[PDB]
């Protein structure tokens, strides 16, 4: 019940070299279960008045779930009923990215008037920030219009939450007695887990 | 996840309108109500594999239980056209039915969206307004008149004539929902297309008389029963989206507006969470002389219709 | 403006301590209040939705009283409030505990104070790629929350106007007021008390009982897409 | 900001207007291009003369070039400067305002 | 306005104002008036001298009007764009960009039309002040107001008032479709059938 | 229920290989001499904005064509593949002679020259 | 960009079915046709702002021009239930109507998808097969029996009882479309849920007698007219998706298949461009003893129905 005081994402991926595709689902299920227990055991019907926004471990859990979902979707190229939509520019972008990676690893109106008509009336660098501004705006509009892979992760997390809720509801007495124990004695270990699983 | 109550869902317009309301992805509860033949409609609609539940209530005795937690109230009740029957007795029957229904919704659920479909809605919306005024529960922002059918007919005719792709074609319609008072704004039609004179003339008269063309094409078999249900379902879906919090819910309805001297007028409005939120004031400025004299001609007719409605709605018992 | 801020600060059971409030500080054509958050909130290390709603209601207070008194001709004196509210409102939606936009890929980390931490303004935070419809839900939620706090502020500031112009008259007469004076003046006025927003949900330490659920999680999956158009 | 598409407005937000920004430059080049074709096609005889003189002498000063221009030039109607435009606008405004003055006076008197 | 000279060449006009401190408040009408006053030289040069006679400086005057109108729409919050405070850099999600563009274009239509309507009614005063400035080169406030109150005025057609909803009616998520909703019954996804009018199923 | 991340390091290699015939060498789906990339290049050409979808479709086409060729000539040696797997599991050492014996006894079918991913544009040397 | 012809689009089922077919993103032209009252239906559907064209033909004289370029033939014609009248006379009138309709189709368009709706369809699809055989144009892969109503009712009842999400639930149904012959495969229901014996029994009898429940709930006002239109629209859109080349058009139809000794049997089929492409063989084995004895019970009744149909279709003129 005392407050703690961070980079577990890289350790699991650097330790998993030739692991299965099913353990990713288990990792995602384990990284999205605390919110299920919180939503279940917090009393209904405030106007969301008692949530714990922007604290320590929920951000890391969200980042871990997002990274796991991205890793699962980017490597899909039975277990899954359907697959990710696979935006039809990812393929050639991956090819060009691999080619560039292998190449890398293989190594204000012109205030002086023109006396000759051949010279221009404007300097080449006069209107250059506006060109970059327009290019950046157009690129932002182009990139923020083609994420056809945002409605897939949400429903996957929804089914994960539904399974976690259905599993937690039947075994609610376990977490109920265990919460009573944690409120009773301040510190708590895994031997007490295995003892109190009854 | 909202509740819709159709009052008169066993007539001509009611059954296709109820079927279309059932297939909406936002309805979760549907309360059918009519004086008779509502058990069969509920039996028909209870087998579709749509999560919108269906319950029915029969008779005015159970009408009190029909309006619990209802967010949108749909009133398509009113007998269709009968042989030998004139305008005044039809207006009396439809106005009495809508008067009882508005009294019921005022007694039970006064914070629900009210959609009036019974014809003529030009003289029926003032009746509902006066009855709601008599109970002290009148909200001018939560009472609409369905005139969407004129907009749909205008879009269809304009896309058929100008050979435009029908998805983008929308034509503003002002005035009311009865004959000459419907004025399509063909000069403000998107996508931008240039019209001639006789084309505008024939399109306007076709838009104004499409209703009578429908009723004489059926050879006295009633009125429009699939297009009216289409327009009512479109307006119900738009109102349900308005309750969902979308900030771009714009429709064409016959509501109480002060853009002219007329208390009630059909125009483009913007609906929000609490009902009416805005009225498009730019519809009446920018008209040519054709639309100007059309508005001047339809103003007196709409004023007479609204006066007749208010005159009936305050008759002694 | 200052009187509305003070009134909406002192209409709440558990708002921050009002140190003082001064009109025209050092000749500048402005005004300032000083609010010190309670020590429990500092010791908590996080913020609750009730506490941030606390903040935008109080921040609305000044412009809301200005609009209530002077009418619908709203000036730009509360622009900073109109900024601050919005910022905190964004923390209402960006947060992973939102019911509508919890399980969606919001602002993502590139890779690497104050009680209210603005995660949106982090140097390693750059907004993730969104669709048109998903962004509309973001705008709709922020508008919903802003309008909810706005409606609460208007309703509260028409609930008690006598205290408002009493603190106002104090602000003209003394040109500076303190929290003790403010508390002693509405002590015998009986205002319409707001409900407590930050009361903690707590478990009994040793009462052996199966505390219930509803029976579900409150998260709704993000699936908003219109049907494909005709002529296909 | 020197264009007349909406009114200057060198920057926009949506991609359609940003794309249309570079359309006006190419149409402006095209209209200057046809204007150059028309101007150079009006002046073929002086063109041949000045080309021959430039080949024979390899240099030319103002006097002889302008003499050749006066010998074989075409009509060049000069557009009015700002002074003539201001004068015609001023006289039009004065005549219109005195017309308004009489239409007020003799209708009132 | 207090003093006016034409003795210097500047990007901005050489006008002098009588500064009175106390700008606690500024209404929406003040913002609209500032937007109108921003784009004066381009309108006057387009009116008397035509489009093809604009300077590089006086044509760079509606850009400041653009900045002021974007400030009014985004960072002031009494328009129909919303009641939030957006800092132009990055808290502009791609849904609000068409709304901002449409509101901005509507505001410039209103402002340019009002500039073209105001100047053509006070044309006699305009040319009188221009002639006095040409002769003397230094003019005062008193003669400015005297010419304003004594010069004749040509009546003009009234301008169309600005409305935000009339321009936001065609700027939504779906686009032009959504105002003319066709409605469709689709059975393809899953084992269910939905009849939608613009609504997401 | 048991998948692998073993072939991934190969599949991206395929994602590397296909684009090389489309951008670099011009061995595209239509034998077009359009070249948009060079050995010492840092980036590509203008490439258009809607023109990228066409070449992306080309690259997915050649990738899927190679995939379907591999599938067609690998599903016809299913039993041979099972034999090789069980001999590898039970002996832990196999040689080229052993693989030849396995593909001879169990009926391995080899491919024949000329080898092309698509025969719709193949020609013969003179 | 396909073409659909509804044969009998002015009756009970016909008008909502036409209303639903019009609003689909696959239909672009549509011939309504009935012996009477088809002008008004086309006039009503001609005002909706959907790009699917509507043309109509009245009487047998224009029935020859109705079936040009038709890809899908929809046959919902058939008189609903009337007072004082038995199974035999309804069989004769509906059979005669479907004989005339399928004979018109065989004379005009042998290459169009044929959907038979008229009741009893168990003894009506063999009639259509025989009258197609008599002209030498019988294609057994392009003649279906609309039996999606049993599947929809099974999904509704299962999702209501077991409290599952309605879109995800789909229950296989085999046999026919008349009372006892409908056997729901509750042991092959996805998502996987464990059932009891009493629940399976009550669900089976409810599915088998739901049509009877509706026709007594309507108090003799007819039969199901909105759920029938829903199922017919679903099957029409599935067949139109099959014409698009979509590779997962799986439905539940009553077609001439050889799973059992019966010539015609309703089961899960996979439809292609040319019609029937495959029949799902995973449905008929793996059943428990309940489904086995139910199947051997309904086999003789289905055989009797098919024999009645094929005998009545072969009577001399």
């Amino acid at each position: 019940i005392y407050m703690k005081k961070s980079y577990l994402y890289k350790w699991y991926f650097e330790l998993g070299t030739s692991m299965k595709k099913f353990t990713i689902l288990l990792y995602l299920l384990s990284c999205s279960a605390g919110s299920v227990a919180q939503d279940l055991w917090s009393l209904p019907v405030p106007d969301e008045k008692n949530r714990i926004t922007s604290y320590g471990f929920v951000e890391n859990d969200s980042d871990l779930v997002h990274g796991l979902l991205e890793v699962q979707g980017a490597l899909v190229g039975t277990l899954l009923f359907r697959s990710e939509p696979r935006d039809p520019l990812y393929m050639m972008q991956d090819g060009s990215c691999s080619i560039v990676d292998q190449r890398f690893l293989y190594e204000t109106s012109q205030t002086d008037p023109p006396t000759s008509i051949y010279k221009r009336w404007f300097i080449k660098n006069t209107q250059e920030k506006h060109f970059e501004l327009l290019i950046q705006r157009q690129r932002w509009l182009r990139t923020n219009s083609s994420l056809s892979n945002g409605f897939f992760r949400s429903n996957t997390r929804s089914e994960s939450y539904q399974y976690l809720s259905n599993l937690f509801i039947s075994n609610g007495t376990l977490l109920d007695r265990m919460t009573k124990t944690l409120l009773k004695k301040r510190w708590l270990f895994s031997d007490e887990m295995k003892i109190g699983f009854m | 996840s909202y509740k819709v109550a159709v009052l008169g869902a066993a007539g001509g317009i009611g059954q296709p309108l109820s079927l279309l309301i059932k297939m909406s992805p936002l309805v979760s509860t549907l309360h059918l109500y009519d004086i008779a033949n509502v058990k069969g409609v509920a039996a028909d609609l209870s087998h579709c594999n749509t999560p919108s539940q269906v319950r029915d209530f029969t008779g005015p005795s159970e009408l009190a239980d029909c309006l619990k937690d209802v967010n949108v109230v749909v009133i398509p009740a009113g007998v269709p056209r009968k042989p030998g029957m004139t305008r005044d007795d039809l207006f009396n029957i439809n106005a009495n039915i809508v008067k009882t229904l508005v009294e019921a919704v005022a007694e039970n659920c006064p914070n629900a969206f009210i959609h009036i479909i019974s014809n003529p809605v030009n003289s029926t919306v003032p009746i509902a307004a006066e009855v709601l005024k008599k109970k002290g529960v009148y909200d001018p922002k939560k009472l609409f008149g369905v005139t969407t059918l004129d907009v749909v007919r205008a879009n269809t005719f304009v896309s058929q004539k100008k050979n435009l792709k029908l998805i983008d074609v929308d034509v503003p319609v002002i005035g009311g929902h009865a004959g000459i008072t419907i004025l399509p704004l063909l000069s403000k039609t998107k996508p931008s297309v240039n019209f001639t004179d006789e084309e505008i003339q024939e399109l306007t008269v076709r838009i104004q008389n499409a209703g009578t063309e429908v009723v004489d094409a059926k050879a006295g078999a009633g009125s429009a029963t699939l297009s009216m249900a289409y327009a009512a379902a479109r307006f119900v879906e738009s109102s349900l989206r308005a309750l969902d919090g979308d900030g771009d819910v714009y429709e064409c309805s016959f509501v109480e507006s002060t853009l002219t001297d007329l208390p009630f007028f059909a125009s483009r409005v913007k609906i929000g969470k609490n009902g009416l939120e805005a009225v498009i004031e730019s519809d009446l400025q920018g008209l040519t002389e054709y639309e100007q004299k059309a508005l001047e001609a339809l103003k007196v007719e709409l004023k007479a219709s609204i006066d007749k409605g208010v005159a009936f709605a305050n008759k002694p018992a | 403006h200052e009187a509305g801020h003070i009134v909406l600060a002192h209409l709440f059971p558990r708002f921050d301590w009002h140190a003082f409030s001064q009109l025209l500080p050092g000749g500048k054509e402005t005004a300032v209040s000083v609010f010190y958050p309670r020590e429990d909130m500092v010791d908590q290390g996080y913020t609750t939705f009730g506490y941030m709603k606390m903040q935008m209601v109080v921040a609305h207070g000044g412009r809301c009283a200005e609009r209530v008194v002077f009418g619908d001709n709203v000036t730009d004196g509360g622009k900073d409030d109109l900024e601050k509210i919005t910022k905190i409102a964004r923390e209402m939606v960006i947060s992973p505990q939102s019911a509508r936009l919890g399980l969606t890929q919001l602002v993502k980390k590139i890779g690497m104070g104050e009680l209210i931490k603005y995660r949106w303004d982090h140097p390693h935070v750059m907004p993730a790629e969104m669709s048109v419809e998903v962004s509309e839900l973001f705008t709709r939620e922020l508008t919903r929350y802003i309008e909810e706090t706005e409606e609460l502020a208007m309703n509260a500031l028409r609930a008690n106007r006598h205290i408002l112009d009493l603190i106002t008259r104090e602000l003209l007469e003394k040109s500076r007021i303190t929290g003790l004076e403010v508390e002693e003046k509405m002590k015998d006025l009986s205002p319409l008390m707001f409900e407590d927003f930050v009361k903690p949900f707590q478990i009994n330490p040793d009462d052996e009982e199966l505390l219930p659920h509803k029976d579900r999680v409150s998260y709704q999956p993000v699936d908003l897409r219109a049907a494909p158009l005709h002529r296909s | 900001g020197l264009s007349d598409k909406h009114h200057g407005l060198n920057n926009f937000w949506v991609a359609d207007r940003i794309n249309d920004i570079d359309v006006e430059a190419l149409r402006i080049l095209n209209m200057c291009y046809e204007r150059a074709k028309e101007i150079l096609g009006r002046n073929r005889t002086l063109m041949d003369e000045v080309v021959e003189k430039l080949v024979q002498k390899k240099s030319l000063t103002k006097q002889e070039f302008f003499t050749l221009v006066e010998l074989y030039g075409s009509s060049k109607p000069m557009p009015p400067s700002i002074l003539e435009l201001r004068k015609i606008k001023r006289l039009e405004l004065e005549e219109m305002v005195l017309k308004l003055d009489m239409t007020t006076a003799r209708n009132s008197s | 306005i207090s003093e006016t000279d034409i003795n210097s060449i500047r990007s901005q006009p050489n006008m002098r104002y009588s500064e009175t401190s106390g700008r606690v408040f500024a209404r929406k009408s003040d913002y609209v008036n500032s937007i109108i006053r921003a784009c004066a030289p381009r309108v006057v040069e387009e009116e008397m001298f035509g489009i093809e006679n604009l300077c590089w400086i006086s044509a760079k005057s509606t850009l400041e009007a653009s900045q002021r109108a974007e400030f009014l729409i985004l960072q002031t919050g009494m328009t129909a764009f919303g009641k939030a405070y957006y800092r132009n850099q990055r808290d502009l999600v791609p849904n609000l960009v068409p709304k901002l563009e449409a509101l901005r274009d509507e505001y410039m239509r209103f402002a340019v039309e009002k500039c073209s309507s105001i100047l053509q009614e006070y044309q006699s005063a305009l040319e009188e002040i221009t002639d006095v400035l040409l002769e003397k080169g230094e003019i005062k406030a008193d003669e400015i107001w005297n010419i304003y109150n004594t010069a004749p005025r040509i009546p003009q057609k009234p301008v169309r008032p600005v409305d935000e909803y009339g321009a936001l009616i065609y700027a939504g998520r779906w686009g032009i479709h959504g105002v003319s909703l066709p409605g469709r019954v689709t059975f393809s996804p899953g084992n269910i059938g939905f009849a939608t009018f613009g609504a997401p199923r | 229920g048991d998948e692998n991340f073993l072939s991934s390091s190969e599949i991206t290699k395929a994602q590397e290989i296909a684009t090389r015939m489309v951008l670099q060498y011009g061995w595209g789906p239509d034998d077009s001499p359009a070249v948009y990339y060079a050995t010492n290049a840092v980036s590509a050409l203008s490439m258009g904005n809607n023109h990228e979808y066409e070449m992306a479709g080309k690259v997915e086409k050649i990738y899927d064509l190679a995939y379907e060729k591999a599938k067609g000539m690998l599903l016809k040696n299913r039993r041979v593949l099972e034999k090789i797997t069980e001999e590898l599991l039970e002996f832990e050492i196999l040689t080229h002679k052993d693989l030849e014996r396995i593909v001879h006894e169990n009926g391995g079918i080899r491919e024949k020259e000329p080898f092309f991913l698509s025969g719709t544009n193949y020609n013969e040397a003179l």
